[PDB]
């Protein structure tokens, strides 16, 4: 039956930032690093 | 002219925007 069911059978920014595993960075020296520095939104 | 509005914070009625404590006027709201 299992096997039958086996064959048978991040999406965004803030599922991003909750899955610490994978790893995100930006461009060193650009509006996106300070985009990110000046924000004030918790994500 | 003006008209006096009461409100709550019972979101997501009423609630201060991002970084409200800077946040003043009509617009912090």
């Amino acid at each position: 039956a299992n096997l039958a069911a086996f064959l048978t059978v991040i999406e965004s920014a803030e599922d991003l930032s909750k899955q610490t595993e994978i790893a995100y960075g930006t461009l060193d020296s650009g509006s996106t690093k300070e985009f990110f520095r000046r924000s004030k939104i918790a994500v | 002219k003006t008209v006096v509005v009461t409100t709550i914070l019972e979101s997501p009625y009423v609630m201060m925007k991002k970084n409200h404590e800077m946040l003043e006027g009509n617009e912090r709201y």
